[PDB]
Order: structure tokens, then C-alpha cells, then sequence
RNA sequence: GAAGACAUUGUCAGGUGGGGAGUUUGGCUGGGGCGGCACAUCUGUUAAACGAUAACGCAGAUGUCCUAAGGGGGGCUCAUGGAGAACAGAAAUCUCCAGUAGAACAAAAGGGUAAAAGCCCCCUUGAUUUUGAUUUUCAGUGUGAAUACAAACCAUGAAAGUGUGGCCUAUCGAUCCUUUAGUCCCUCGGAAUUUGAGGCUAGAGGUGCCAGAAAAGUUACCACAGGGAUAACUGGCUUGUGGCAGUCAAGCGUUCAUAGCGACAUUGCUUUUUGAUUCUUCGAUGUCGGCUCUUCCUAUCAUACCGAAGCAGAAUUCGGUAAG
RNA sequence: UGACAUUGUGAAGAGACAUAGAGGGCUACCUUUAUAGUUUCU
RNA sequence: GUGAUUUCUGCCCAGUGCUCUGAAUGUCAAAGUGAAGAAAUUCAACCAAGCGCGGGUAAACGGCGGGAGUAACUAUGACUC
RNA sequence: AACUGGCGAUGCGGGAUGAACCGAACGUAGAGUUAAGGUGCCGGAAUACACGCUCAUCAGACACCACAAAAGGUGUUAGUU
RNA sequence: UCGAAUUUGGGUAUAGGGGCGAAAGACUAAUCGAACCAUCUAGUAGCUGGUUCCUGCCGAAGUUUCCCUCAGGAUAGCAGAAGCUCGUAUCAGUUUUAUGAGGUAAAGCGAAUGAUUAGAGGUUCCGGGGUCGAAAUGACCUUGACCUAUUCUCAAACUUUA
RNA sequence: AGCGCCGUGACGCAGUGGAAGCGCGCAGGGCUCAUAACCCUGAUGUCCUCGGAUCGAAACCGAGCGGCGCUACCA
RNA sequence: GGGUCGUUAGCUCAGUUGGUAGAGCAGUUGACUUUUAAUCAAUUGGUCGCAGGUUCGAAUCCUGCACGACCCACCA
RNA sequence: AUGAAA
């Protein structure tokens, strides 16, 4: 026949994920040393909508 | 083409096929015997013919 | 709705799928448009049950 | 229809040369052996890509094979073949066609 | 940090796999499809008194069956009817007379047969080997079936004789492959032995579309080469069927077959229906109805003039010249 | 999905293969037991 | 897959699919093991998944019957087979 | 479907007209004689000879061929008893 | 239909059994049930069309058998050409004499088989019975069988004859 | 128009050449004051009709009679 | 508009394919009962819609004739 | 399990 929508999906040409709106990844701080000695301070400077 | 629906008859298995009217479809040479019954033993029926 | 080379269920003079929706896990890649690898369909009448 | 088990019957020989007792059996159609040509030749055809390569039968009309026998001759072991009709039932332990019997 | 000789990756083998690929999807045919087999065959008839002879012509049949239902020999004669014989009657078993076949011979049908080819009894496996010749279908090719001999070995019979399957007409299968029997023969090609393999002669395992491919559909999205060899429009021959008009008159009509009707029967006409055929047209005749508009036929609905009436008048029915 | 290779270093069980003894319908099993080696699942 | 809202989604897991068992003399490839043979090779056992066996599943594909008799008019048939 | 002869492949003379019917099969010409068909005019050939039938207010006119039937008529002619 | 699932430029991505599709098999440069270009390729065709000067001589077939064979081939036949061996006969789409074979036309059914019309005359140990009567293989009457000779019509799968 | 199926007691439905099955219905006895139910018993099927083959069929093959089913497309 | 089927007691239904109308419901009388109902017995009704052949002879054989019950009916 | 009308 011909290749179907989830069969495209994969190769994703126009299906891509869009990502001009986003604040990049969200993510734990590294586990370098003070997560698993003991611990750190940190400052909630802002709070923000993800598209 | 004919659609046919038959019953297994030594298992009671219900078996649907179908195929065009005009091609050969195989069959077997079924025989009942009527035999006579004796003293039963172990879970073997136990027929005799007349000679 | 769809075509008969657009999708395994396009086609007929009637909108219905004809061939069973629940495909197995087994398939392949263009095969598995529908219910994929289902253990039970219908309504669920009752609890998760977990 | 139906045979006896012994029949007195030619046998060629080389000292025989005449009618004597040869033992009937029937014919059993063979196991077959591998490395026959055709069996070679058949699995080095049906080697790799191609798919099947020789035509095999389906088309199938006959509902009987013409039974066939083997005569062992008494003196000579000389075994011998000869054909029959077709026969859907057959039998070479013979009890007798009694004529005058009721059903 | 995790995980650890597992995973992974490589190569083979088993499965699943229209997701994808390749290919096929018989023939005959009063168009094709459904149906059927007239596709391999057999009997009788069509078939026109040698032979041959068609159609989806008629009535049927075959893909089987028999160690006897084959071969020989001997003894009897069948179906049916009449007259009897307890139970026993229409039909149980026995006897006599007639009994040219009216029975039986594996089956379909047709031939054939009466000290037999039928029924019973006795003995047997000629339903065996070597291969050639001949007939039928016929290309005088093959397959199948059958005929008559030769060389052997046998059966049966007192013997002449008869016997190579069934009383005759049908009952079946090439190459390649597999397998078996015979010769225990040939070869395996640097020389040997032994396994194994390949050869010669003769059979089976099967192609029923039966001189023998290995094979499902759809397309109204459709494509191509063609076809009036082939359908669906119109026309043409035909008119069953549709319609119209006659001949006869059992009866209806108060009395009376005919004023008007006219059963049972039958002869015609028309092509306005609907079939049948396939002559023309498939390198296209634009295909139903309505609207418009002309013209023609009469088997006249009305109007003109008439005839008949179960026509008093009125109204009506039948009929003539008549398509103005 | 299985086998081999990749792929080296360790053990703790269990199942079966042959020998002998008890419970069983001249005697075949099945239930068990004790052996020197052999394979295989965890 | 179905197509706002409201109301409501009945019965059928036999078939085809999907899925979960393994407690099994079924089937069971290659590699590997044993026996025979001088070897090619043959034969036997074992045996992964799958197939077979058995559960679940219909807002999965889909499916959802006939015949009789009977009521104080007759007809009809609550009822019964 | 059978037998034969033709048409296809075949012109000429006739059937007005026509693949097949009738006559006859073909070199180029001349002279005669015929076939089948015809002789009022078209049209070459007798409006010939002879014996009768028919008047039809839808005559009839020459094979295949181009239609016409059952049933009737004090029309008319010739007959039978 | 018109403030939006709105309309639009430019850049940019997705490429042919692939893309893209608010899904029509629509769109993919006037091309879409698989674009366009070039080659394989002068692809294949049992199918259609066409197939080039003159004259002379001879001159057909649409039939047999087999073929996934029915618009085509192979084969045999029909027909040309090359001739070869001999020279009036080892011939004839013919008649006559003699001898065979056929079972169609026609004919027949008081001849077999099958079908068929109607009577009479009998046999009733005789089918149904109606009567005389207790009944009686006793008696009578009627009605279907059977028997006798008769009559009418028939047969592609009946036949003496022919 | 063409083809196929089916006809079993009163009713429904099985039925295989050696010879009819089940359930309901029906009848009789017993319990019951009576019927039902219940317990003990028994019976009824030219197997549509005719013919044929067969030693013999309900079955197997023609005829008819009846009740149904399937085809009916491309124009 | 034709092709088929049938019009049976007051109601309904077999009929017998040819010689005689049968069954049920209904009604009338009787039995039963204190009288009824139901139940049991007996009779009642029948040219079976108009003419033909006519089996000796006809409802049913079938010919037409008035009532009904089904099946068909442009065409591309 | 049921038990007609006055």
C-alpha cells in the first residue's frame, strides 16, 4: 500500500517536538559532592510557565 | 464461493472455512459399524463384531 | 474513514474496520494500527483492581 | 477382492524355468534414500533464495492404487513381480466365498 | 556510579510476518457470469439400410467389483402358469404337466447363450514367461481395450480340444523424480577390494483440464491490444407472448343460437409491448421521459349522412362510408 | 527463540544414564533405597 | 473506535483475533549425546520458543432462531410443549 | 448435420434491381447459330395465328421472390348424380 | 465566511512504493490508484494497420487428430516447383454379368415387446356384491378380473417382412 | 424461468438395507373428598401417493402432490 | 390488465380425483343436578355461488359465469 | 397448588 501516520511518526519530519517556547530541559541539580556528603543552599528566584 | 461451518465429530470442534464452489475440497470415507457391547474392563469399551 | 492503502481498516462501501482491532505484540511496523497487545477490551465494570 | 497366500506360477530362474510354488506378498512402495541423484540435485536446487523450485501436486483425482505383488519362488528365492486391477479393499488372508450361506 | 561473562554483536537453525515483494486466479458456452460438462470414455437413438457425421440433442452409465463372479470338465434347466399335498393362507417346502427363454449371466443399455456362456458339483491359477504381427480410435503416432499365432511351462478333461483374465461392447495414464523385481551383468575413467551411487530390461507411486502447468479475489479509480467473430440502443427475419379481426355455434338473452354476447375448437393479421436470433454498427449512429412542433395510418372517442335493436320518446348499444 | 563464538575466575543444590536390595497385577512395570564415573535445569 | 448536551448502552467468548497459564507419555529444527558400521552414514533418546491443550476478553472483529397446542361466539394467544 | 453443385476466388446473357437461382464459365477479332429470357412502348424481336376463361367502386400479370388462410357468393363457365 | 481551527509573503523541512493528507485516493510544477527525465529498448504481442514493376503457366482451403486449445500453432489433406523410371499399361468419382452385406423409407400389430378404444360369448372351487331362502363348490341377477375368438389407432431409442 | 432441500405417532424432532428412537400429549390403576402434581403401567407412526432396482426399504432411483429455500448480475 | 388458488351446516374445517356430504363450534331436546354452568347422549341444518360435456349417472374431472387469496407488470 | 353462580 503506502506507509501510514505512526509509520512517518518515526521518521518525524513535521512531528518533531517544538521547542522555540521551552526553558530547556528540567532537571536535579548534579550529584557531585554536596547531595551525597551533606547538602547546599539554593534561591527560588523565579517561577515560570513551559509552553 | 461457499462458506462452510462443520462440527469436529471425535473432538466437537466447531471449524469454519470457505473456498469457490467449483474447486475440489477433500473428503474422507466415514463408516458407522454398530457393534454389540460385553463386560467392560479398564476405561477401553469393549465391542465384538458377529463373527 | 480512511483508504484501504492508508490504514488496515480503510475501505468498504460501509465505515468498519473488518479484521480484528486487537494485534498482537508480535507484529510488525505497519501492522499495529489499532489495540496493540490487549489482554482484555470492552467496558471495565468494577475496580483497577491493583 | 481377495488372494491366496501361495500360487504355482512361472519362474525365470536359470534352473527352474517352469511352474513351480512362489510364496505372494504384496508391495510395499519403499523407504526412500537419500543421496538418489534426484534427492541431491533436489536439495542443491532448493538451496538459498528462490522459494519452492520444482512443481509439487495437488490437483488429485484417483482414490486407489493398482496393488502389486512379489512371488518367491520355493527353490530359487527368485522373487518376481506382477500387477493387478484396482481395488479399494483387499485382502490376502482369505476366508472363502461360501456360496450357499443366508445374509 | 550501574550491570557483568549475562546483555550486546556476528553466523546458522525453528516460529511469527499481505507490513512488503513476485505470480496466478482453466476451457466449452446461441455475449459473459451463476448453472452444467456435451473436457477422458461406454450403450441405444437422432444417423438419411457400408463406413464417417454435429448441437448445452434425447434416455442412461463409468473412475468400481470378483481366488471367483477367472480356466477346464461333468450333471441338470430357468421365469411363469395350471392341478394337488397338514399346519400352510396370495406368498414357507414337495411332486407332476406345459414352458424358444418371457429367467440368469457384477453393474447402464444393447447384442449373445438351452445336454450352455445360466444353476450345482469336482479340480485348478493360462489373471504365467519371451517378445513380435494385427484391429479400433488414428497422424495409420501414442495410451487403453481386444484379436490370431510362434517358442516354453502348465491347468482341466477319457479325449478331441479349450485356456494369455471376466460371453462381447467401458472401467484408465507420457517425460523428469522416487522405489521394487531380474542380470548378479556394465561403470565410477591412475590400479584394486568393500559400502554407496549411476546404468540396461520389466512394473508401481499421477497428472480426472484424463497426449499430463504447481495457483484465490476485486476494480464504479481503472489501463492496453483488439473485437460488431461477442451482448446492451435502433433497424432486419420470427410473432410464442402483447394487441386486433374472422369461421362454427353449445348456451345466456321472459318465449328465440346470432338485436347484443358467444364457451369448447380453429384460421389469420400487426409489430404499438416483451421475448428469441446475432445480419449491420464497438478507429462510438449521443441512450428514458417530459416540453415544443409537423406529418402519416385507422383497428372512429366525438362531429356529417346512414343501416340494425329486446329503439314507444329520451338516453344507449351494434354496424357501414369516413382520418375532413 | 535455541546452539556456537565473543568469554575469562568460583563454588551449593537438584534430575536422568549403568550396577545391587525392599514395596508389587512364572513377572513386565511403577514406589523406594545404596554405589564408581557420565550429562543437564536452578 | 465513537462523535456536543439529556437518557441508555442489553444478551453471546462457540468461530476468528488479542492475551495469561503451564500441572503435560502430543508435535518438535539446528548444534550437542548415545548405539551400529571400516567410514560416509543410519537409527534412537532429549528438546527452546511456536503449534496443539486450557482460562480471560465484545465501548475487540462481529452475532442475537424456528415450529406446534390451548381461553364459555369466532379471531388472538397471556400459558404450555 | 448428410450427398452433390456453386459463391468465396467468377466476368458474360437473363431474373427491372441482388454473391449463390436459370443459361453458360472468359485470349484478341470477324461471320453465322442458339441457350435461359422475351417480341405493345421504354427495348433488339409478331399490337402474330388459334381455342376458350375473366369486368374486379382495393382485378391479374411469369420460378427461387419478395406472401396470404379457414369460411363464403342464384356473379360466370364447364361438369357429376 | 469575515477576529478567527483566519488570510498571507520570505526562509526552512519532508522525495517516488517515497512524502504529505481536518481523508477526496486528494496534492506532490496544466502530469498522480504511484510524478518527471534518461537508459535496458528497435522491450513483448497468438492482436490492428500497411506491405512498392509487367506478362505468361498452374492453382487452393476454411476439413482430420493433438494442444490452459477456440482470434493461434503442430500434423494430415488440398496446391505449385524440381524432376526420376519406363512407353499404352500392375489404371477409372462409369456401366454390365455374377456374388455378398445392410434393416432406413414403406409395411404390421386377429405376429413378439410397449401404449391404446369398444363390444359380445364364456369360467365363477374366482373380486365386489343384490335376491330366493337357516345355510349348502345350492339357484338366479348385476358389476370388475381372467379366457376365447373379433374390431379401431400407434412406436427415433418395437418388429416377422423389406 | 433455472437449481437445491424437506414430508416419521395427536404435536415437535432423531432414524445408518436385516428392520423404528426420544420428549410432550393419550389411556388405565393407586394417593387425594375431586382435579393438578406425584408413584406403578400400556398403547399409537399407509414412514405424502405411484412405479422401479434389490432376497427385502421409510432410506436407493425415477414420476406426480404439497411446504420452502437459493439465483435474478453487466446494460 | 393478465397467471394461479379457493368460495362445505348459523360459524369454521376436512372432504372422495367417480356412486352420496363427514368433524368441531352453535342451536333444540333429553340425562345430570335444589335449579344452572360445565359434562354425557340424540336429532337440526347442507343444489358445496349459474349453465356444459357425463363416469348408467357429477358439487368434487374440468369448460366458461359473480365473489374473494396470492404472483407479475415500460425504460435507459 | 387449586375448589364455578344463587
Amino acid at each position: 500500500g503506502r506507509v501510514i501516520r505512526n509509520q512517518r511518526k518515526g521518521a518525524g519530519s513535521i512531528f518533531t517536538s517544538h521547542t522555540r517556547l521551552r526553558q530547556g530541559a528540567a532537571k536535579l541539580r548534579t550529584l557531585d559532592y554536596a547531595e551525597r556528603h551533606g547538602y547546599i543552599r539554593g534561591i527560588v528566584k523565579q517561577i515560570v510557565h513551559d509552553s | 464461493k461457499v462458506h462452510l461451518v462443520a462440527i469436529d465429530i471425535f473432538t466437537g470442534k466447531k471449524l469454519e472455512d470457505l473456498s469457490p464452489s467449483t474447486h475440489n475440497m477433500e473428503v474422507p470415507v466415514v463408516k458407522r459399524n454398530e457393534y454389540q457391547l460385553l463386560d467392560i474392563d479398564d476405561g477401553f469399551l469393549s465391542l465384538m463384531n458377529m463373527d | 474513514a480512511m483508504n484501504p492503502v492508508d490504514h488496515p481498516h480503510g475501505g468498504g462501501n460501509h465505515q468498519h474496520i473488518g479484521k480484528a482491532s486487537t494485534i498482537s505484540r508480535g507484529a510488525v511496523s505497519g501492522q499495529k494500527a489499532g489495540l496493540i497487545a490487549a489482554r482484555r477490551t470492552g467496558l471495565l465494570r468494577g475496580s483497577q483492581k491493583t | 477382492v481377495n488372494v491366496p497366500k501361495t500360487r504355482k506360477t512361472y519362474c525365470k530362474g536359470k534352473t527352474c524355468r517352469k511352474h513351480t510354488q512362489h510364496k505372494v506378498t504384496q508391495y510395499k512402495a519403499g523407504k526412500a534414500s537419500l543421496f538418489a541423484q534426484g534427492k541431491r540435485r533436489y536439495d542443491r536446487k532448493q538451496s538459498g533464495f528462490g522459494g519452492q523450485t520444482k512443481p509439487v501436486f495437488h490437483k488429485k483425482a484417483k482414490t486407489t492404487k493398482k496393488v502389486v505383488l512379489r512371488l518367491e519362488c520355493v527353490k530359487c528365492k527368485t522373487r518376481a513381480q506382477l500387477t493387478l486391477k484396482r481395488c479399494k479393499h483387499f485382502e490376502l488372508g482369505g476366508e472363502k466365498k461360501q456360496k450357499g450361506q443366508a445374509l
